[PDB]
């Protein structure tokens, strides 16, 4: 239920410290493991914990986001702006943190996959990185269900 | 209390019933205060929401008109019922029936009952979102509205004689009211889709009714918007009436008076945090999204503690090719943002000086841009 | 008005073709562009050369594409209301909407007195559970025996500190002078407690608009300052965060002679936070020595190391106790966090690059800090790394 997790609401807005944020993420990792329905309430706070400076949190925040969205397709489109922010992000951690879940959340959205692989590539050019693998396994396997 | 006893079995007897309950109420319409009161504690007046706006025509009406006979006592009890019920009853056509009792508020006595309907309504959710300062309340009419927040900005935003003022007086409590605060999203939807002063209030106005209980809204509003706009969503008339809305905003508060100063909004500080995201849009293809970002940068304050070098450069790259892409495209009358922009980066730091001047000849004369001076 | 007259001089209208003419008026335009104030193109536009030589069709779009330029923006700033009383409580529910929407402390006095006025016995601190008292205050804040008294002070403190939460800092001075102003007449708790709640409040003040250009303090804050620190009374309900903010607000304005000798024995050894802002005093007013420094270089390495250790899978992120120091390490993160004196950030940057490089990075003050540390393995190298990048992102906001 929706009531049982407003103080879990509030422990994660209100996280100033790496070490509340990090246990806050942590308590919801248990029990959506246990219950994987209740991170829809969390959706728009993961989004604003996914672009965290400092690394735990926000590969928690990308794990427990990603696990959200192999619920319902329908939160896909919702984590679009946040990601290509994301990807486009001065941090360069949030940059390579999200390049290496670009595949899976590339797989989970599939309507906005050109756009993604485009910023990718984008990211990959200008900066100077390598996308060039990530890139090729989410179109391999965007073509793999496309040719269904 | 034969009442209570009648509906504790009707509630049990009710089980699966999606046709024959609807058909009863279908029924006992067409000749209520009974039947409202036992479906406060059932879910029968959730089925039945989506049948009452669609059954409620104006026969209907004049059939409650002639029904009103009841005395005045009996009526405010009835109407408190009404106002507890769509408050604590309505699941997912809570919109729906929400622009049919706006819509049935502009048979006169029925209008009157219904605006009396909506301002109950507001009194009832102003008690029910922020009381008991314990679990918070769920209020479920309010619950099916957070899907609806874009398009009740929207209907904010046509600013008519009435409605505005009870859509954002319930796009205040709804912002007051979400755990997950969804009061920067409003404030997006106002800033991104607003094209008169006028409707550029009404942000302004939520603000001012969400400052004095909720903190930190411009930076979230900004981020999300922003986000947005490097994204493929917000289609770029939308990014440049947000861009030149902001740049109001900056602008009005820059000209202070009684106004910024009671506000405290903040909105050239909150703005001068996103600098980095800003800067990119001089250069973008569509070109009054380009223009918009330009009159904002040109106000838009810098941070208070410095320009990073990197944002530094970034700016003094886009100003100057704003300025020769104004000065090509629109020619003199077009570069006074991004002179000014310039100018401002220029009395940053001797380093942001020595970067304009030389960014600024070399632009001038490259092999492009060169035609526009012989 | 000298150029217009020469322009008007050395043109000779009616005879110039039409090559001068379109020259001329070209150069009236592209002069009203360049010019900042806008009194000054309708001083151009007002001239006869202006208006004979152009059009009359394009007078009114230069005009107008200058006013557009700095358009002046007005914006209601009064929120929505539909108050159309007919009942008792609809009476109530909209003097309510006003109470918590107001900001002003008189105006919430009247509201409340005919709230108060209206209703027999209902309390009305509570009607927004948004008002947030810190539970350090609560009790002594609930337990006033007047009705309208305890409303009053509740909602004039929770506004007063939601106010300086959003910056909101002459409404929040207006709040806490008043409720400090009210609570005179009937506790000396509640006096003493506004009293540090509007020390704060200076400090913040002072540390938001008075500072962020370099000027010092007005030297009465600073007395204030020193007298909450050497305070010792026991009754009053102290927060941390005061004194954690005095200890900073001493950092920020290099009052080291303060912090190393005027600083009484008994605050080190009860707050912490004190003991830190010693240290790091001692060690920053002693640079210049090359062995002197030494002495408190040594003690301020022991004391963050503790910080940063575990005394018994474990993780000092993930537990937050089992520290071997006086604070927990996200205290300390926060205290530093509180810090923009740029001696200091770079003395704990040294500190912390010294820590992290044991188990390279260069940081200015390397070679002030000791090298070989006892209880190596109590040490969180992970907590030490993620300290230290927050404390570069920190530092970098600080100064980029």
């Amino acid at each position: 239920t929706a009531a049982e997790m407003a103080p879990y609401m509030k422990r994660l807005s209100r996280g100033q410290t790496v070490e509340d944020l990090l246990e806050v993420l942590s308590d919801i990792d248990e029990m959506s493991r246990r219950r994987p329905e209740i991170l829809s309430f969390f959706s728009t706070n993961l989004q604003r914990l996914m672009s965290s400076a400092e690394e735990c949190c926000r590969n928690l925040a990308f794990s427990l986001a990603l696990r959200s969205m192999q619920n319902s397709p329908s939160i896909a489109a919702a984590f679009l702006p946040t990601f290509m922010y994301c990807l486009g992000s001065q941090d360069f951690e949030v940059v390579q943190t999200a390049l290496r879940n670009l595949p899976e959340y590339a797989l989970l959205c599939q309507e906005h996959a050109a756009v993604l692989l485009h910023r990718a590539f984008l990211v990959g050019m200008y900066g100077q990185m390598d996308p060039s693998a990530q890139i090729s396994e989410a179109l391999r396997i965007l073509h793999m269900e496309a040719v269904m | 209390k034969i009442a209570s006893v009648v509906g504790i079995l009707g509630h049990l007897a009710s089980r699966h019933g999606d046709s024959i309950r609807r058909e009863l109420l279908r029924m006992f319409h067409d000749s209520v205060p009974f039947l409202l009161q036992l479906a406060v504690m059932s879910p029968a007046l959730l089925g039945t929401v989506s049948g009452e706006l669609v059954d409620c025509p104006a026969v209907l009406s004049q059939l409650q008109q002639h029904l009103q006979g009841f005395p005045r006592e009996e009526l405010d009890n009835m109407l408190n019922l009404a106002v507890h019920l769509v408050s604590q009853a309505s699941g997912a056509g809570a919109y729906r029936l929400l622009q049919f009792l706006v819509d049935t508020a502009m048979p006169d006595t029925v209008r009157e009952a219904c605006d009396r309907l909506i301002q109950l309504l507001l009194l009832h959710l102003q008690k029910l979102v922020h009381h008991r300062g314990p679990p918070p309340r769920l209020v479920p009419f309010l619950d099916a509205l957070k899907n609806h927040v874009g398009e009740l900005c929207g209907e904010t935003l046509r600013l008519e004689r009435k409605r505005f003022l009870w859509q954002h007086q319930l796009l205040g409590l709804l912002s007051v009211y979400t755990r997950p605060s969804c009061g920067p999203e409003a404030l997006g939807h106002l800033l991104s889709r607003a094209r008169s002063p006028e409707e550029l209030s009404l942000a302004t106005q939520l603000y001012a009714g969400l400052v004095v209980s909720l903190s930190g809204l411009l930076p979230l509003a900004f981020r999300s918007c922003l986000a947005r706009v490097h994204a493929g969503t917000l289609q770029p008339p939308f990014t440049a009436r947000f861009l030149r809305n902001l740049a109001l905003l900056v602008g009005w508060e820059q000209q202070g008076g009684e106004g910024p100063a009671a506000l405290g909004a903040h909105f050239g500080e909150s703005a001068s945090a996103h600098l980095s995201d800003l800067a990119p849009l001089l250069l973008h293809p569509e070109e009054e999204v380009a223009e918009a970002a330009a009159s904002l940068l040109a106000i838009c304050p810098f941070p208070s503690e410095a320009l990073s070098p990197s944002q530094l450069l970034g700016l003094v790259r886009a100003g100057v090719h704003r300025f020769f892409a104004s000065l090509r495209l629109h020619g003199p009358p077009g570069v006074a943002s991004a002179c000014q922009l310039l100018t401002r980066l220029s009395q940053t730091s001797p380093a942001g000086l020595k970067a304009v001047l030389q960014l600024l000849v070399e632009g001038a004369l490259h092999r492009g841009n060169t035609e526009l001076f012989g | 008005d000298f150029l217009l007259e020469v322009c008007s001089r050395s043109v000779n209208l009616e005879k110039a073709s039409e090559s001068l003419k379109g020259n001329m008026a070209a150069f009236l335009k592209n002069v009203c562009l360049g010019l900042e104030d806008l009194q000054y193109v309708f001083m151009i536009s007002s001239h006869e050369l202006f208006i004979t030589l152009l059009k009359d069709e394009e007078r009114k779009l230069l005009v107008d594409q200058m006013r557009k330029r700095s358009p002046r923006v007005n914006l209601c700033i009064k929120p929505v209301t539909s108050f159309y009383p007919a009942s008792a409580s609809v009476n109530i529910g909209q003097l309510e909407h006003q109470l918590i929407l107001s900001v002003d402390p008189w105006r919430i006095r009247q509201i409340l007195i005919e709230l108060h006025g209206m209703t027999s016995e209902r309390q009305f601190w509570t009607v927004s559970n948004k008002w947030e008292v810190p539970s350090v205050y609560s009790g002594v804040i609930l337990g006033i025996k007047d009705n309208l008294t305890r409303d009053l002070v509740y909602i004039l403190m929770a506004k007063g500190l939601h106010c300086s939460t959003v910056k909101d800092f002459s409404h929040a001075k207006q709040l806490f002078a008043a409720c400090l102003e009210l609570v005179t007449e009937f506790s000396p708790k509640l006096r003493q407690v506004m009293l540090n709640e509007m020390l704060l409040l200076d400090i913040h003040t002072h540390e938001a608009g008075t500072g962020q250009a370099g000027e010092r303090p007005p030297s009465d804050l600073i007395s204030r300052v020193r007298g909450y620190l050497e305070m010792r009374l026991p009754d009053i309900p102290l927060r941390q965060v005061i004194a954690e903010e005095c200890v900073a607000f001493m950092l920020n304005w290099r009052e080291n002679e303060y912090l190393t000798l005027q600083v009484p024995a008994f605050l080190l050894q009860s707050n912490p936070y004190v003991k830190l802002g010693q240290l790091l005093a001692a060690t920053c007013k002693e640079l210049p020595g090359p062995k002197e420094s030494r002495r408190t270089a040594k003690d301020l390495w022991e004391v963050v190391v503790q910080i940063c250790s575990v005394s018994s899978r474990v993780s000092l992120i993930k537990q937050r106790e089992s520290t071997l120091g006086i604070m927990y390490r996200s205290e300390l993160l926060s205290f530093i966090k509180k810090l923009r004196e740029p001696l200091v950030l770079t003395i704990i940057l040294s500190l912390f690059v010294k820590l992290h490089n044991v188990r390279d990075i260069t940081a200015e003050h390397i070679s002030i800090w000791p090298s070989s540390i006892p209880n190596l393995q109590s040490v969180d190298f992970e907590a030490v790394a993620i300290t230290v990048k927050e404390l570069v992102r920190y530092t970098l906001s600080i100064n980029p």
